[PDB]
């Protein structure tokens, strides 16, 4: 059924899996028109697909000619995202399709299980995990790729950098949701305690900076403080 | 006016007639109902004093054949059969009319009630819903389980509607998985009507036969595929205009029938909601909504 804090070392097993987090497919700024009434104008977006076992992110860019002449688009956008997944799936080899899709919101459920009618033998979960995959535009070669876009366009990412070489699946989607979290809680200070250090810089080939494993500790440490900091100047503790 | 006698009343029975209802001691003088309409199916249906579990019954056609009730005391249950020599059958009838043991078909002139409840129910469709084809008559009961019920366990005892699932191929076409999931009509118009029951009178007799079963053997697959029927409609964009009218008369007759003390258990308050508020037919439905609000607005 749903995925949660007592089954969360199913996300490490050799069973693949993928997490869909459809909250940044369709995304506009709202702005005053002539007239002084109230319009939307859309910005790029994306899916985030990503298996967190191996760190592979499948980033479909979702353009905003997608949206030309369409109505009710909030709607649309769960069924073009499970449209988009149900196709990324059909691409994939037999042996790399997942047995589990985990979408973070429960409205993308019936989309995503209409559109994988005739593949019956994956499951699709919600999970009761709050995961903070909605700040992946703040991560900026990400957000750099959607915004620059000018078609539909697929683009293959590790969200692990290479941490995979000296730490496990678990600690490295522990780090990444620590990380994510920091971005959508406190954007600026979060980047700023990532990059305050120039001579620790980001490979080219690379989402993240290239930390030892003690500065890695020193950084985790800086983003819990972060969080626990926010936290309190919001409910003022 | 046809009559369907029983041998004898061996154990205390509350008997139902359609949606009448009488009772009978252990042992008491009773030999049958008389004066049955002729032109509508019937059902004959039981529920034992001593253990109402199980309510069961029979669908039947007198214009079908001459059919009688006797008793099984290894079964324990009283059971339909045929007659096939009619002179002794109307011999029966004549005595035991003659004694006035048989209790009279009560129908008053003005009501229409029955008709309404089964206008598209023929017996020839029961019994392809319900498979035992030596007989002419068929057998329900509360425990009958659906073919759908089973596929999520003896086939011969089951109740075969029609399959519908929403989330299913059937459903969904390849290539309109959001139109034919927010808009059912390709699935109402294509695959059920023009392709399984060939015309709307065949659906709506299925409908009104599932409600019946629901409503006086407390069967509930017969429940749930009545409410499905319902919301397959409700949930359609495109339905003809004579299929709109006429399902607000069948579904307004159904709920004035039902026992006010039974809705809890035999109305699904999402559907209901759904179809009266929500859905494509919110406001197609107008003598259904009158009635429902004024009969049942807890459930809304
Ligand atoms: C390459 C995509 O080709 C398809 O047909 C997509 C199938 N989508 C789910 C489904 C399959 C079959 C019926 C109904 C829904
Ligand atoms: C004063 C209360 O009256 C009742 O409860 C009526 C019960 N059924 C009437 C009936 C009798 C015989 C055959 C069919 C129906």
């Amino acid at each position: 059924g749903a995925m949660n804090s007592s089954n969360y070392a199913e996300l490490f097993n050799n069973d693949i899996k993928l997490f869909v987090d459809d909250t940044n497919v369709y995304r506009v700024t709202v702005h005053k028109t002539f007239e002084g009434n109230v319009a939307t104008k859309a910005i790029n977006g994306c899916i985030f697909t990503l298996n967190p076992k191996t760190g592979h992110l499948f980033l479909k860019i979702i353009h905003t000619s997608v949206w030309a002449g369409q109505k009710r688009l909030s709607q649309l956008a769960k069924w073009k995202t499970a449209e988009e997944v149900s196709a990324l799936v059909r691409s994939l080899p037999k042996e790399e399709q997942p047995k589990q899709i985990i979408v973070t919101r429960k409205a993308m459920l019936d989309p995503l299980e209409v559109h994988m009618l005739d593949f019956p033998n994956i499951a699709i979960r919600p999970t009761e995990l709050r995961l903070p995959f909605s700040a992946a535009m703040s991560i900026d070669k990400l957000s750099d790729v959607v915004m620059k876009a000018t078609e539909p366009q697929m683009v293959l990412f590790n969200i692990y950098d290479d941490w995979l070489d000296r730490i496990s699946s678990y600690t490295a989607f522990s780090r990444l949701t620590l990380l994510l979290r920091a971005l959508k809680t406190n954007e600026e200070s979060a980047k700023m305690i990532l990059l305050s250090d120039p001579t620790i810089t980001i490979k080219s080939y690379h989402l993240w900076p290239s930390f030892t494993d003690e500065q890695w500790i020193t950084i985790e440490s800086q983003m819990r403080d972060l969080i626990l900091t926010e936290y309190g100047r919001k409910y003022n503790v | 006016m046809n009559t369907v006698p029983f041998t004898s009343a061996p154990i205390e029975v509350t008997i139902g007639i359609d949606q009448y209802s009488f009772n009978v001691k252990e042992n008491q003088p009773f030999h049958g109902i008389k004066d049955i309409p002729i032109g509508h199916v019937h059902v004959i249906h039981f529920q034992h004093a001593d253990n109402s579990s199980m309510r069961y019954g029979y669908w039947f056609d007198c214009r079908m054949g001459n059919f009688y009730i006797q008793y099984d005391p290894k079964d324990g249950l009283y059971k339909m059969m045929e007659e096939r020599d009619g002179a002794k059958f109307e011999n029966i009838v004549h005595n035991f009319k003659e004694r006035q043991m048989m209790v009279s078909y009560p129908k008053i002139d003005e009501d229409d009630t029955w008709y309404n409840l089964t206008e598209f129910v023929q017996m020839d469709k029961i019994r392809k819903i319900v498979r035992k084809d030596e007989n002419q008559f068929s057998y329900v009961d509360s425990s009958m389980t659906t073919v759908q019920e089973n596929e999520l366990s003896d086939p011969a005892h089951s109740l075969n509607y029609t399959v519908i699932n929403f989330k299913s191929r059937e459903a969904i076409r390849p290539g309109h998985e959001m139109e034919d999931f927010l808009d059912k009509s390709y699935y109402l118009n294509t695959v059920m009507l023009q392709g399984i029951f060939k015309n709307s009178s065949n659906y709506f007799g299925e409908l009104q036969f599932a409600f019946l079963n629901a409503m006086f053997f407390g069967n509930y697959g017969s429940s749930l595929q009545w409410h499905a029927m319902i919301e397959l409609i409700c949930s359609s964009a495109t339905v003809p205009k004579h299929m709109l009218d006429k399902l607000d008369e069948i579904l307004y007759y159904q709920i004035k029938t039902l026992p006010e003390q039974y809705s809890d258990i035999l109305l699904n308050e999402r559907v209901w909601n759904i179809c009266l508020y929500s859905s494509f037919q919110k406001n197609s439905l107008h003598n259904t909504e009158k009635i429902m609000e004024n009969k049942y607005p807890e459930l809304l």
